[PDB]
RNA sequence: UAGGGAAUAGUUUAAAAAACAUCUGACUCACAUUCAGAAGAUGGAGGUUCAAUUCCUCCUUCCCUAACCA
């Protein structure tokens, strides 16, 4: 059974199509 | 919990690029070049790393992927010059032959004109710009000589 | 034969090992640091520097840094200028023929290998005439073994 | 056919051939530069060699004798003034030509540490009008040829001129005088295409009225505003 | 601008002191 | 059917050696013996280990034993 979430959930304005061309957080701050 | 909607809130392993252990080439498209050799030979090493290091910022500044960079041996030319009035030829100079590669991916096929005309525009005195595409050959180049298996290669000559 | 083929089949399960086997790389001499460096006579005496040294070289670095600054400037300014070009360019040819864009859009296969000199110092004599001599190339061998 | 006149103009360059000054800024970067290159330094082998000797003569004079019989005949800061008597000698090239005390600007060694395109006179309806290289696109053909054609429609050249890729570097529209202007020939829709000038060059029978290499700086003289406005976005003097 | 990316130091630790000097080539040009 | 053991030069035995076979030579009128040289293998594949002749696991292969009580 699943309920749907009742909003956005993080991370899905995240486009992981191009997920090698994104950039990152290369640090920690 | 699966049943809430909250479900799944703590995700993350599809936001990372799938790492799970030799490697195959990638090949570029049709409207995209493959894998690119940046070759930067020159006579002074200084040269040839302060150049390599800015077209690594360079690429890395235009969003072009750099999927390695590294230096290759030296090679090192005994300049040789014939005696003035004789015949024994006596070494002067000892030369010395330093390149460092910048390998690229993914280059548009329209922007390599600009990109092309940007590095060679900043090329120092002293440096020669090879630009040629990644092949099996260059890879192997970087490995030691193995005289075993050449010796075996005869055989099935 | 028991032993002339033998020897025969034993030559695929040497191209098996060494195939299968690692490859190691040839070493940069630019980056290793002979011995003979390590030897402390070679190390030169150290001078201190004045204070109005200290202070020229600090201030020029500053310098420096708003110079490097208007280098990177107008390099990024020439980019986006020939990149608005191109794309300029590009649109008005797809409506004007569709069929010229197509080819226009197209990977060259020719522009590789692309081999481009540095400027030299002093230019080109017309009539030089270099001397006599030999290279003799003497790039160390190095033999992997296992 | 099209109502647009499609045309592929070529936009050749020589590439510097020495290097540029150093600025009073740069000048003074590069001596710190080699200023601490020194001071992180170790002792050189010739440097190493002429300490040891000058230690030689010490032996060979406050003491009774040197019992060293491997005296360097040649000692290393004698054989410095060798090396400087050759470099005296020797002459190096001309960086400062002589076009620029005659002010040549039809020749391929002016401006050496600068870049030039290469400027056409053409004649336009009884009107000379300075532009780049350019030769009218042909059914059945990609526009690289077009480009390429110009080359071997050029005034009597060995130039051999390595093209960047197949795209317009830029492009420039303009429309005909209303005297002339027609319904079959709205405008004109030019290409412009980069290449590096590697090895040739015109001929002597004709290149003073024929064609002009500028450095950038000059380009506004000549070509018509409107033209050189649309020009001076792909050439780049840098 | 061939002066982008040329002005060097020896970037290591240990190395002996080297000299500028002008490589005249075969066909007259120097670097 | 079910367990165990064993695959080392062409051969047979060792822990990578030895004797044969082979190859080269010497001695002989010649051959053999003999003498002096030389090459010649860890079943295959898959591992680990600082290192695999004692170790894998599998394949391939050959053997040994067991397969009983109604």
């Amino acid at each position: 059974r699943r309920t749907p979430p009742l909003g956005p959930m993080p991370n899905s304005d995240i486009d992981l199509s191009n997920l090698e061309r994104l950039e990152k957080y290369r640090s920690f701050d | 919990y699966k049943t809430k909607p909250t479900h799944g809130i703590g995700k993350y392993k599809h936001l990372i690029k799938a790492e799970e252990p030799v490697r195959a080439i990638n090949l570029g498209t049709d409207y995209e070049y493959g894998v690119l050799n940046i070759h930067l030979t020159a006579y002074d090493m200084t040269l040839a790393e302060s150049y390599a290091q800015y077209v690594h910022n360079l690429c890395n500044s235009l969003s072009i992927k750099v999927e390695e960079s590294y230096a290759m041996p030296t090679k090192t030319i005994e300049v040789l010059q014939l005696q003035d009035q004789g015949s024994k030829m006596l070494l002067d100079s000892v030369l010395t032959t330093h390149e460092r590669v910048v390998q690229i991916s993914g280059l548009s096929a329209t922007f390599a004109e600009i990109f092309l005309e940007i590095i060679q525009s900043s090329l120092p005195e002293g440096v020669r710009l090879s630009v040629k595409e990644h092949t099996e050959e260059d890879f192997k180049g970087r490995f030691k000589a193995r005289p075993e298996l050449e010796e075996l290669l005869a055989k099935l000559k | 034969p028991k032993k002339d083929q033998e020897a025969k089949e034993r030559l695929k399960r040497k191209i098996r090992k060494l195939e299968k086997a690692t490859q190691e790389l040839i070493p940069i001499e630019d980056f290793i640091t002979p011995l003979k460096f390590l030897d402390k006579a070679r190390e030169r005496p150290q001078v201190e520097l004045t204070f109005e040294e200290t202070e020229r070289r600090a201030l020029l670095l500053k310098k420096w840094s708003l110079y490097k600054q208007q280098e990177r400037k107008m390099e990024r300014d020439t980019i986006r200028a020939m990149l608005e070009a191109q794309q300029e360019a590009l649109e008005e040819l797809q409506l004007e023929s569709p069929k010229l864009h197509a080819e226009a859009i197209k990977r060259d296969p020719n522009l590789f290998p692309f081999e481009k000199e540095g400027p030299h110092y002093t230019p080109p004599i017309p009539n030089y005439q270099p001397p006599e001599g030999r290279y003799n190339d003497i790039t160390k061998v190095y033999t992997q073994v296992e | 056919g099209s109502p647009w006149r499609l045309l592929g103009a070529l936009c050749l360059q020589r590439p510097p051939v020495v290097s540029k000054p150093l600025t009073p800024l740069q000048e003074e970067m590069a001596s710190l530069l080699q200023q601490i290159e020194i001071e992180r330094s170790l002792y050189s082998d010739h440097e190493l060699r002429a300490l040891d000797e000058n230690q030689r003569l010490a032996k060979k004079k406050a003491d009774l004798h040197d019992e060293e019989d491997e005296q360097d005949i040649l000692l290393a800061q004698d054989l410095e003034d060798m090396w400087e008597q050759k470099f005296l000698q020797f002459k190096l090239g001309a960086r400062i030509t002589e076009a620029d005390e005659k002010n040549d600007r039809t020749s391929l060694n002016r401006k050496l540490d600068r870049n030039l395109v290469l400027l056409v006179r053409e004649k336009f309806g009884d009107q000379d009008v300075w532009i780049l290289p350019q030769a009218e696109w042909q059914p059945g053909e990609t526009l690289r040829g077009t480009a390429e054609r110009t080359l071997a429609t050029l005034s009597e050249n060995n130039m051999e001129a390595k093209f960047l890729g197949n795209a317009p570097c830029g492009h420039y529209t303009f429309k005909f005088p209303q005297a002339m202007r027609t319904e079959s020939n709205l405008g004109a829709k030019v290409f412009f295409f980069k290449a590096l000038l590697l090895t040739g060059d015109f001929s002597q029978a004709g290149n003073k009225g024929h064609h002009v290499w500028v450095t950038k700086d000059e380009l506004g003289d000549y070509l018509k505003p409107k033209y050189l406005a649309q020009v001076r976005r792909f050439v780049s003097d840098l | 601008d061939s002066s982008r990316a040329s002005l060097t130091r020896v970037h290591r630790q240990a190395y002996a002191r080297l000299y500028p000097v002008l490589l005249v080539k075969q066909d007259g040009s120097t670097i």
